[PDB]
RNA sequence: UAAUUGCGAUAACGAACGAGACCUUAACCUACUAAAUAGUGGUGCUAGCAUUUGCUGGUUAUCCACUUCUUAGAGGGACUAUCGGUUUCAAGCCGAUGGAAGUUUGAGGCAAUAACAGGUCUGUGAUGCCCUUAGACGUUCUGGGCCGCACGCGCGCUACACUGACGGAGCCAGCGAGUCUAACCUUGGCCGAGAGGUCUUGGUAAUCUUGUGAAACUCCGUCGUGCUGGGGAUAGAGCAUUGUAAUUAUUGCUCUUCAACGAGGAAUUCCUAGUAAGCGCAAGUCAUCAGCUUGCGUUGAUUACGUCCCUGCCCUUUGUACACACC
């Protein structure tokens, strides 16, 4: 209907969590480069930091970006129901947290070497490199490397 | 009582059962009038029967229609063909034949199935494929 | 008890019926009949009852090692 | 009174031939009745394989029992009633009467 | 013409394509005769149709598919390649999409347009197998008035479709600019550059 | 450009070893009243009329 | 001349209705809108998102009036759709209750639909009485 | 593990999103000498992106420059008003 | 192909050997006459047995037949 | 001729089975019998808009009338009918007309003689013989395995995207299944994002689930040629259901991770009209589990109407050093 000249304030590429953010499609695609936010997670933290999802993540402020991942680092002060997050109950300490960037091979990587060094079935089929989750192994996964 | 006649138009498995009479000329399908079938294109398809015999030949007559069965594309033409077997059938319990006579030849020379319900009905699944006719798949080695 | 009786009754046309002569070629074969003889009796004796057509057919091992099959039958029969 | 009569048979000739005589009954006792209402006709299908063994061409075969159903309903006192279920019994027909 | 008014309010536009002409959703089948001879009564003009969709029954017999009207059988070979089988009602709104394309460009009459694409990509000659043995070889033969429309329908709608896939341009546009060039004669539809290397193929193998 | 536009007057039959291939005679609307025979690829009816690059042209069965 | 819901395009009477309960806001707000897929199908919550309570109660509204009574369960079975389950092939699946639910008991509030015998609900006199005058605003609109 | 083919890539077309009054003014003198707009028309020519193309698009109606003949959606056709 | 077993051409070759005063070159009546003047299980082979009796006084009307 | 189907010829005449005939099913019946367990119209009560007659509805003890649509039982109809060609001018064939239907009307069921050393003793309290028969190869309990993976194949399912994906609306089927000494198909109310849980209800069923408001589809919107919002494999955390028991995750759900795949090489399969193909639904097995099968419906193409080139089949003649017969 209305079309904006442009801003001098727009910038490409942005550097959120210790990510490469990509500019320039819209923001809450934008947010789904980085690991441990997907489409659900990043439509619901700009619905609640009140940004328009209309507008491209390349032309955004500064204001509204820390306070986009200050929701995601603590998602259950913003009013997040616990059953969206990554990471509840986790292992250790019985509360609800949501991995991001740097934390969700982290946790990834934890919990197989946890695994592993419990002896239990899944740590020696993930150190073996094999399927897990009950596949069967006859006639797939063949070039697996 | 009131002049009344009664039809039905068939399709695949749908029917549409028309209520002909005499008023000021209201055409129903199932709750609404012509201009809301919706599929957009295939409403042009209903106004068929109205198109070729003029608009004036309706202003005696109302027509509602019950349509059940089949699917949106089925039941638009057993609609246009509940109307052209309507209209005849009014005007063979009521008025001349010069109407009809004049209203058969224009439904027959321009489409066929606008008065008699088509042949074509489905072929039963056979074991073996997935179709009437077709078959899995041949293996060898 | 009371709500089931039994009734007993001839057969009409006892050469007319497959499952009365089966059983007598049945009994008649572990009797120590021949197997053409005991066929040839039990197909004279349909058509002699009164039908149109007989066939009996008798598969197993007879007088060999390899089972094979005779077919006794006169009359025609139809099959399809 | 208000009672049915439902003819559940397998053999529509037998079932036509029970049927007829129970609306021809209650004519000859001048009673205003529904007539043979007729059910529509359930075909139970069996679809098997008619090999034994699971070797050679994947035939299938379906077996089927057409079971054909019809009830009357009649307005009559139970001395007439009882006399209906005393009569009209045909093999493979199952005659049943209910009341209201 | 006389506005009737009804009970349920009939619109003045199909009050129009009613008793003025018998049209199209827009457009006229008169003056669109096809110029270029041997294909008469072979594409289907004089006999129109309100929409493209219709019911009815060409492949009883062998000649019938002729009687079919240019646009339905256009409708038909659009609704190809695997996903698209069915949807005719895609395949009528396309095309009407299509030609309301060919009217704001080339502003003649869409149905000429598509007619005149028909008779110049159909091919007058082509070849055939003989039997090979050692090597095969062909045979340049002679083409029937019915192939030469069946193939300028299908080389058509393959141009077509594979010119709207992976790219921004739609269906519809992508018919129109076939149908554009074709009508014109340009060795850049797809259509007429198939039909020339078919009759080189022809003329080098007589 | 030269084409040369023929009506087909009657059927010969078909060849080629699949089949594909119709014998046809037909007659020349231009200069009328000499035929010669040619093949067709396509379903050719009586009067279908047929246009040819070449009209000098007889058909062999192939 | 008589108006009905039926005497209107469906389509422009649910955006009719919707922006009139958008320019009213008096309905309910369930809470958690704004978070929720509207059936277990969806893989991402409406595009639209300022609203969907107030298009999915018009829609609701008309088909209430179209037939005699709904429950929950065939608004469920209306709203639901193919669900892609990944490699498997696709099949029905049936929508969110607890939105259609939460309309329904918002839908109760107001007044627009009440509760019936033999289950469900049903339209009454007040109700199909706001129906009606923006089915003759529907029509009124294209003058 | 083989492809049975070379698989060539793109060209990588960079189509710019956002407009600037360089890309703004743009559109408003060569909308005209368009025998006919669409989505399609706005990006084989002048690299604004899909979803601009339809934004300006609507936009061009308040005023008025190019007229319509058909708005379905998915294929939007538009002549110029002369 | 519409060829005729012996079944159908025979009991109309007996019914013109001996009804010849009798049904006519209209099928119709024909078939209406020779449900009654011959026992015929089924309505298929009626019609097919009344209709060459039909093609048979067509071809006896002209001229004489072998047979 | 689809057909040792028939015309006919004739050292053969009269026959029999197979083909056909037959049976089932899909089409037509405003012609018969009827039908609150299917409907339709009118009359009552009642809701609303316009009010001026009207339009859209609801209503089980409100009745009245009818069977066009819907279910059946008994029937009728189609025999290539009529016409025009062609053929020793016989069987027939081709075109047009009428007809619901004129490819034996469509699709099936049944299906000869002779065989295979086809498969099955793991369907059978059908079996001859051989083996075993109390630390039994009997039966039964516990825990595993039948899923195991460096690889090679067959049937398939998702796809490689704008003829699209996603979100709102619109909105339509048919085949069929369902509780007794059991606990089935479930409507409605309530809670939960969801899966699901809870209080009830109807149905031993044309009555209730169920109009199975199915899906592809239509219409508005977002995206935009980017392995991208295409695709969703592989993983991680949690919530539920079935079951005594789910760990080598039964299944469903929620969030996250987002791999190949850019249309497929040599090759190869199925198919002539409501058919192919797209799309779902019911049933089978089933406590739970369909990417399978048997069927049903929705949308619905293109291209021959031919030939014997390839692979095969039938009949005659012919040559054969072949007979477990060209392997
Ligand atoms: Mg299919
Ligand atoms: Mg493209
Ligand atoms: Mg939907
Ligand atoms: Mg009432
Ligand atoms: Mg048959
Ligand atoms: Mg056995
Ligand atoms: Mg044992
Ligand atoms: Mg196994
Ligand atoms: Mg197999
Ligand atoms: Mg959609
Ligand atoms: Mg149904
Ligand atoms: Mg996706
Ligand atoms: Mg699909
Ligand atoms: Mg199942
Ligand atoms: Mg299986
Ligand atoms: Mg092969
Ligand atoms: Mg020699
Ligand atoms: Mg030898
Ligand atoms: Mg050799």
């Amino acid at each position: 209907s209305l079309v904006v000249q442009e801003q001098g304030s727009f910038q490409h590429i942005l550097r959120l969590l210790n990510t490469n953010v990509d500019g320039n499609i819209k923001i809450v695609y934008a947010l789904t480069t980085i690991k441990g936010v997907g489409r659900r997670y990043s439509n619901l933290v700009c619905k609640k930091a009140d940004v328009d999802l209309h507008k491209r993540a390349g032309e955004l402020t500064q204001e509204e970006l820390e306070r986009i991942v200050q929701i995601m680092q603590n998602p259950t002060h913003y009013k997040i129901p616990a059953w969206f997050l990554n990471r509840q109950n986790d292992i250790t300490d019985g509360k609800d947290y949501h991995t991001l960037a740097n934390n969700v091979e982290s946790k990834l990587r934890d919990d197989l070497e946890r695994l592993k060094k419990i002896r239990a079935h899944r740590g020696i089929r993930h150190f073996w490199g094999l399927r897990v989750r009950g596949q069967h192994t006859k006639t797939t996964g063949r070039r697996r490397a | 009582a009131v002049p009344s006649v009664q039809t039905f138009g068939k399709k695949k498995s749908a029917t549409a059962v028309a209520h002909v009479k005499a008023g000021k000329g209201l055409i129903k399908v199932n709750g609404s009038p012509i201009t809301l079938v919706e599929p957009e294109i295939l409403r042009f398809k209903v106004y068929e029967p109205l198109l070729l015999v003029g608009l004036d030949k309706f202003s005696n007559i109302d027509i509602r229609v019950r349509v059940t069965g089949g699917g949106h594309v089925s039941q638009v033409y057993a609609i246009r063909q509940a109307i052209a077997k309507g209209l005849v059938a009014y005007h063979q319990k009521y008025v001349d034949e010069q109407s009809k006579n004049e209203l058969k030849k224009a439904f027959t020379s321009y489409d066929r199935t606008l008065l008699i319900a088509d042949s074509r009905r489905p072929e039963p699944k056979k074991f073996g494929g997935k179709g009437a006719r077709s078959r899995f798949q041949k293996s060898y080695r | 008890p009371g709500t089931i009786v039994l009734y007993a009754e001839r057969v009409q046309d006892r050469g007319l019926s497959a499952v009365a002569q089966a059983e007598s070629m049945k009994f008649k074969l572990l009797n120590g009949l021949a197997i053409r003889r005991a066929a040839y009796g039990v197909v004279r004796y349909v058509m002699e009852s009164g039908a149109k057509g007989c066939e009996v057919v008798v598969s197993g091992k007879l007088r060999a090692a390899r089972a094979k099959a005779m077919k006794f039958a006169d009359g025609f029969l139809i099959h399809s | 009174i208000k009672i049915r009569i439902t003819l559940t048979s397998t053999k529509v000739k037998q079932l036509e031939n029970v049927s007829s005589n129970i609306v021809k009954n209650a004519e000859q006792h001048n009673l205003v009745k529904k007539g043979p209402v007729r059910l529509p006709t359930k075909v139970l299908k069996i679809s098997t394989r008619k090999t034994p063994n699971g070797e050679g061409s994947k035939t299938w075969e379906t077996y089927e029992m057409r079971i054909h159903k019809r009830y009357i309903d009649l307005e009559a006192p139970v001395q007439i009633v009882k006399r209906i279920t005393q009569i009209t019994i045909e093999p493979g027909v199952d005659v049943e009467v209910v009341v209201a | 013409f006389t506005p009737v008014v009804l009970a349920t309010p009939i619109p003045e536009e199909v009050q129009q394509a009613q008793t003025e002409i018998k049209l199209f959703n827009k457009w006229s089948f008169e003056e669109v005769e096809v110029k270029d001879a041997s294909l008469v009564d072979y594409v289907q003009v004089r006999q129109p149709i309100f929409v493209a969709h219709t019911a009815g029954r060409y492949a009883n017999k062998r000649f019938r598919k002729a009687q079919c009207p240019i646009i339905e059988r256009l409708t038909n070979s659009l609704m190809m390649n695997g996903r698209n089988n069915g949807k005719k009602l895609k395949a009528v709104r396309i095309i009407k999409h299509t030609l309301d394309i060919i009217n704001v460009l080339t502003d003649q009459n869409p149905i000429q347009v598509v007619v005149d694409a028909i008779t110049n990509t159909g091919p007058r000659e082509d070849t055939t197998r003989v039997g090979g043995g050692g090597a095969a070889r062909r045979q340049a033969v002679d083409v029937s008035p019915l192939r030469r429309v069946n193939q300028a329908i299908a080389l058509l709608t393959i141009g077509a479709r594979e010119a709207a896939f992976r790219n921004i341009k739609t269906i519809a546009e992508t018919l129109a600019e076939e149908l554009i060039n074709a009508a014109k004669g340009s060795s850049t539809s797809y259509a007429i550059k198939k039909k020339d290397e078919l009759e080189r193929v022809a003329k080098s193998n007589r | 450009t030269p084409v040369t536009l023929a009506k087909v007057i009657k059927v010969l039959g078909r060849t080629g070893s699949r089949g594909g291939v119709t014998q046809v005679r037909v007659e020349f609307l231009e200069d009328t009243s000499r035929t010669i025979v040619r093949n067709v690829k396509g379903p050719v009816r009586e009067n279908d009329i047929l246009v040819l690059m070449e009209s000098e042209r007889e058909a062999r069965r192939l | 001349p008589g108006v009905s819901v039926r005497d209107v395009a469906a389509q422009d009477f649910i955006n009719a209705y919707a922006s009139f309960l958008q320019r009213q806001g008096k309905l309910e707000v369930p809470g958690y809108v704004d978070i929720v897929k509207t059936s277990s199908g969806n893989e991402m919550p409406p595009q639209d998102a300022e609203g969907w309570f107030y298009k999915r109660a018009a829609s609701v509204a008309r088909h209430i009036y179209m037939r005699k009574q709904v429950g929950v369960g065939k608004l469920n079975k209306l709203y639901g759709g193919a669900k892609s389950r990944g490699v498997r092939p696709y099949k029905h699946i049936d929508a969110s209750g607890s939105i259609n639910r939460k309309v329904l008991q918002a839908l109760e509030k107001i007044g627009i639909v009440e509760i019936s015998p033999k289950g469900g609900r049903r339209i009454s006199e007040n109700g199909q009485r706001d129906l009606d005058r923006i089915a003759a605003q529907t029509l009124e609109e294209d003058e | 593990k083989k492809k049975w083919s070379k698989k060539s890539m793109k060209d990588r077309a960079q189509h710019a999103v956002i407009l600037d009054q360089e890309k703004y003014d743009r559109i408003l003198k060569e909308v005209p000498t368009y025998r006919y707009v669409s989505v399609s028309v706005l990006v084989d020519r002048l690299k604004i992106g899909g979803s601009l193309a339809r934004i300006a698009l609507r936009h061009l109606e308040k005023e008025g420059i190019i007229k319509p003949i058909s708005k379905h959606s998915k294929q939007a056709i538009y002549t110029r008003a002369t | 192909g519409r060829v005729r077993t012996k079944t159908v051409k025979r009991a109309s070759k007996a019914l013109i050997e001996r009804y010849y005063p009798k049904l006519t070159l209209d099928f119709q009546t024909n078939k209406r006459l020779c449900d009654e003047i011959a026992t015929i299980q089924s309505k298929r082979l009626r019609n097919k047995i009344a209709g060459y009796t039909t093609h048979l006084m067509k071809r006896i009307q002209k001229g004489p037949v072998r047979g």
